């Protein structure tokens, strides 16, 4: 059957640059302020702020290349092949690095709350040495298909910055790997550590001296609430690609529009760390 | 972008059972980095239907060149 | 007279239903697991309302266990046979009746605590340990007999839909009217009457602090009924579409069906607001 | 699910005034959990309108077999 | 007059190969003093083709009332 | 020049209007019953504003008594004859004029209390006890004579609609302009003048605490006028569509009618907010 | 209700320039509590347009009865 | 010339049975020096049928102006 | 290669534009009248910032005098001749440039107050009394000469629309680019630079209370730029529609124009939020 | 109002390659404060395409006054 | 051959009464060795009518370039 | 029968001027015992035109499979 993938997305070409420009402005302002305050003046106090500085570094790296996507939303990619590869690599590095920073924040809170008597040296050892090899090295190692497959090419109307796979099984296995690494395993880890944290804090109702859990809980919940509908949309699209859901091509076009809109709305995690720093929430 | 949906072909369920007499316009779409589209317009219902690239009728039609 | 022609391929429902279902499933499983872990296993409950809220969280956990079956039924079609179809239907029906009967019990417990604050303490213990089970769980289980015997899966054109199939439309009208009655009318009248008595008796006090615990209860009851009101209005209008009252519309019936599906998805947020009210105060 | 929304039949508003000469194609819908729904496409207006199951013309058409 | 201009059967396509899964709402034409002209619409091809009044699937569909 | 192009279905309005009507009916009946029970029967009123708020709640109760008649008229058609049609219309018009005249009385009472805080205590009592009835209720009753005469039931295509029928369009133009004037212009000018005088005189005070009671009054008046503003804009544009000023639109008239119906449904939320402002402070 | 929306006119810009030969079907709309609306379907443009109640052609058509 | 090539009435369907409830906006055709051709549209069947100029309902609708 | 595809059937814009215009007109006239009455006539200004805000309110007042005229132009067409068209246009352009130059002056005043808190008290007075007029009002008046010559009334299809009419499209590209530059780029860079310096210098303070007055200023500036950002993005895309860059969309141009009208209606809320920030703190 | 969106003209992509035989009707748009836009309806594709004001065929058609 | 089968003009309707306010985009036909066939569309009636090449409004519209 | 009225090819447009950028999905007709009737639709003009089976662009498009 002929799908004939044509969107006529006249609203997306005027709505996506607006969202991208708003996120670029507030992300570059907030991440520049956070890096200037903590990464230069050494104004960090708690152990969470080192992880939030790493998160702001990855956030600034992504919002540097966000105007390229803002141009590519309405016009097409006339920048180059190397810029296409660099933009895709920076996107994937930020996407995995923010998730692994949040997992490390949850693990640090589990070590601080439960192991409150002996885990002082392990938390410092984590946040000074192990965070790099546990976050940035997997994030850079997961960008090898971004280094290989990402290429700009014609689609018989204009240029497109994307990646090209030899088979569709590669596309669906990379989508399933993206779902499994981005959402499932770190979400399970964060939920397990916070369930243990709540179960141990229920035994310590006599003292309420700590309330640094609210900031990390709000940040993690807002991050996953931002990233949930895009993950649902690409899960439904991956099940479409695996001959499970066969409901015409108008449903596939609706899934494409939903994935684009929710992917642009899922960049609100750029304005999540410094807005929470401004509100002290 | 770990997801990659900006370039997909009309490439779904190439049916082998295609009548050679009902094939009026076997439009071969040129799609880069994709499979060879063999979508053919029917004559009984006047609707485009994808054909298999290994079909004998499509091969016999393309072998006249 | 065109009877229905019920084929409109509503594509946005099949992409919006699993998003709402998965969001409600995640927050319901996390919040109800936390509430059952803290106040059901560790014995953290202090007031008498927390036992009924633990019962509500047990029913909420039971429903959000089977919510991903509804997500799979929304975007795909049913593949789990008839026993899982009956189990999912009976769990949803017993949860829907049990939550509103639990809320009626909380409201009447507040009526007993506010008005008879001197001689009614042992009736409250008899209300909260012994007669609560035959108050809520026994009638909710007895209301599931047509759910046990009529819910099945049809031999359709490779869809195999999960639903209850009635011999005629009179049974559909009778059970829809009974559902509207037991779900909204009698517990709503009981809650409104006891709260009117509470407000009338509370004006004689000199601004006492005993109404500080009333705010969470009235917020929970108001949020539950504001969640369930538009779905009840939609199915009341659909019940009046049957038995030849609003029969002049054909596409209006399809709009009513879409409104019922959307408001039924939005009315599952009553699982969201029970542990959220424990996260706040 | 105390409400039911999914299996709702196209068998509503049974008409009892249908001409046998104007009835060109009396398509009987094959659906479950409802009675014999039979919508006939008219010849004068070329629009489908339902026919009752107790109609004499529909019974004579079904009794021809 | 052994020529018979008027009063003509659509009693031609007596095809035994009938698929009940792909069958749409079949139409029994109200033809008086004739055979049961049962033109079944096919959901696979979106066309109406006549069926003979001896198939097991058509008899099971007619008897399910 | 097409004659009518009347829209025939209005599918979403018939499913959206009874939902809004039922929500406003339930909240208005509960809140106004509580307010009349607490401050009208039990003598809980302390300040001078609460008598006017009790009058406003009496009018609110009177309108939300007949709101389900409007819901039945929205989704079904009218079956209650002509006397109920006249009673429902006269109650709606009485409430609509009485609420804004009551709010003008509250604003002028606040002007008397703030500016003349020394010698105006018995004129405020004469305002709130005796002259208030001939201030609001007598003009609201005298403004219903065309509503008493001209509101009837017609003979449509088996509809029996409930509406006010005029001999010609000059009468409906004149009465729409009078409704706009009495509903918005003169009481709005009176309220704005008294509040400008209050704000100008309040700057001479040294930050006193007498303006703490002004916040609830200005919030109630601002909420009322923000509720009623888009309906007044819509009927002003419809009145200027009449008298052949805007004549280039024919589907624009149908859009104006749909906007008037939707904003009229949303402008009945002025019954909602009066006891809501008593639930908060 | 000070406002009225369910009952407006079809009365809209009663034209005095209508051709009697081009007037093929002058449908008089039967409505209550409204003016005598007479929408005539034109022959050249096949579109319905209003006709004034004081038109000579409309009066001659109404006086034919 | 007793063959009457021109001067043809649409005066044929002089049906006495007219339903005023199902009648749409009836059109009085501007026939020059002929009878009152009143083609009433029927809302039940969505068709225009001629009516004789002697019905009580048609006379009451014409006189209500 | 279709030239224009001229489209005039925007039914919702003629009913949504006067509603937003009337709401902003009423709130702006009430708030700016109150602010000019309190802090301009009665001498209630205390801090150095409020004088600039008074200037802003004057500019805001100048806009909301001419706001109902546009409301007429939203639903009717222009009947007031060419002199009123020129006056309305020059007033809107003066207000649009003057508000953002006033905010640049407020941000640079905050930079002078925070960083140079010892030796800068008389330069702040010279900033706020003498050089402020040649700072904001003289460049805003000098930027209105092409508004003075080119704004007129044309001869449309009995419309008489009010707009500026350029000799060719090169002039409208140059003036749109200059409008984008002066309205967003240079004052935005100035405000961001002063606030980055303020945030960098404020880290050396030991948690002083001098940043309590910074919150209202950053909230006002952020609300102004968040109001004006989608309109600026839309006119940037509309200017790039010219010069034959994204020419391939024809209905996309009409969607861009509808977006421009909607976001220009929504971006007039910057007059609303200046006295609203005085109602709160 | 520094932007301008209400007086927009059909002055986009003035092509100079138009066949005089294929030009059936060259409608010159009458607009105020706009360029001399002339959209010609083609005969081969039956779609309107603009023509430049300096074209020899358009000048010969205009001077054919 | 004074019978002139081919090469016919559209220069019949040389109407002097032309309204410039109701004139839509007039089409100047590219007819070689013929008169200026200016078929002006009328916005009031949505029809194209020929205009003679001597009107003041048509000459003013042609000269405004 | 030296007229060859039956069995006629569509091979009437052997144009070497083929643009690969403006070429849409070319249709290879299933003509039995004939030449390759490759009708290459043009995206610039939205028309289907046959091409000869000897162009470099057509051979490159056929070989890219």
């Amino acid at each position: 059957e002929p799908c004939f993938r044509e969107e006529n997305a006249n609203f997306n070409k005027i709505f996506l640059p607006t969202i991208y420009s708003i996120i670029f402005l507030t992300g570059i302002v907030g991440n520049g302020l956070v890096i200037l305050v903590m990464g230069y003046q050494k104004k960090l106090r708690s152990m969470t702020d080192k992880y939030r500085l790493h998160l702001s570094v990855a956030d600034l790296l992504f919002v540097i290349t966000l105007p390229f996507w803002a141009v590519d939303a309405v016009a097409n990619w006339y920048f180059g092949n190397f810029l296409c590869k660099a933009v895709h690599v920076i996107y994937t590095v930020n996407l995995y690095s923010s998730v692994l920073i949040l997992a490390f924040i949850s693990l640090d809170r589990y070590l601080a709350i439960v192991h409150a008597t002996n885990s002082q040296r392990p938390r410092k050892l984590l946040a000074e040495k192990v965070v790099y090899v546990g976050v940035w090295i997997p994030a850079l190692l997961l960008t090898i298909p971004d280094f290989i497959f990402a290429n700009v090419s014609e689609a018989d109307d204009r240029y497109i910055c994307d990646r090209f796979y030899p088979n569709d099984l590669w596309v669906v296995v990379f989508q399933f790997q993206h779902i499994m690494v981005g959402l499932i395993l770190p979400g399970i880890v964060i939920l397990s550590c916070y369930c243990i944290i709540i179960s141990k804090l229920s035994h310590s109702k006599g003292h309420q001296k700590r309330k640094a859990l609210k900031t990390t809980v709000i940040l993690i919940l807002a991050f996953f609430a931002c990233w949930l509908p895009y993950y649902i949309g690409i899960s439904i699209d991956s099940f479409i690609l695996l001959e499970i859901i066969k409901q015409g091509c108008e449903f596939e076009n609706t899934v494409h529009k939903w994935i684009s809109i929710t992917e642009a709305l899922a960049f609100f995690h750029c304005c999540l760390n410094p807005i929470l720093y401004a509100f002290l929430g | 972008k770990p997801v990659s949906l900006s370039y997909r072909c009309p490439c779904r369920f190439f049916e082998s059972h295609v009548a050679r007499a009902n094939v009026k316009h076997l439009k071969i779409l040129n799609t880069p980095n994709c499979a060879l589209q063999i979508v053919a317009r029917l004559k009984n219902n006047n609707r485009q239907v994808c054909i298999d690239p290994k079909l004998k009728w499509i091969q016999e039609y393309l072998e006249k060149a």
